[PDB]
């Protein structure tokens, strides 16, 4: 699953699709903004407030 | 990948394979005393080599 070209094409059409289905069309994570920093602060840890 | 188990299967990096029929029987083979001996090269399975 991780390297797509394991999965033989001539065995598995199917699976093989739904591998690279997987690997192109995950939806992507993102972010936003929130708050104010300026005069609240922020509890955020492991992002940028 | 491909599943075909009457001619070969692996077990992990060593693939045994049925090897079979060196010499063919004729239907007017006899078992006569001059007959050529066939060293049980004819049957359906003799060995199994790895």
């Amino acid at each position: 699953f991780m390297n797509i070209q394991l999965i033989s094409p001539i065995d598995a059409p199917i699976l093989r699709q739904w591998a690279e289905i997987i690997h192109r069309y995950w939806p992507n994570p993102s972010q936003i903004r929130y708050g104010t920093p300026n005069v609240f602060g922020s509890a955020n840890l492991f992002t940028p407030p | 990948g491909a599943a075909l188990s009457q001619f070969f299967q692996s077990h992990g990096e060593v693939l045994e394979v049925a090897a079979g029929r060196k010499y063919l029987q004729m239907n007017n083979y006899s078992n006569d005393d001059d007959d050529p001996p066939l060293f049980a090269k004819d049957l359906s399975d003799y060995a199994k080599a790895f």
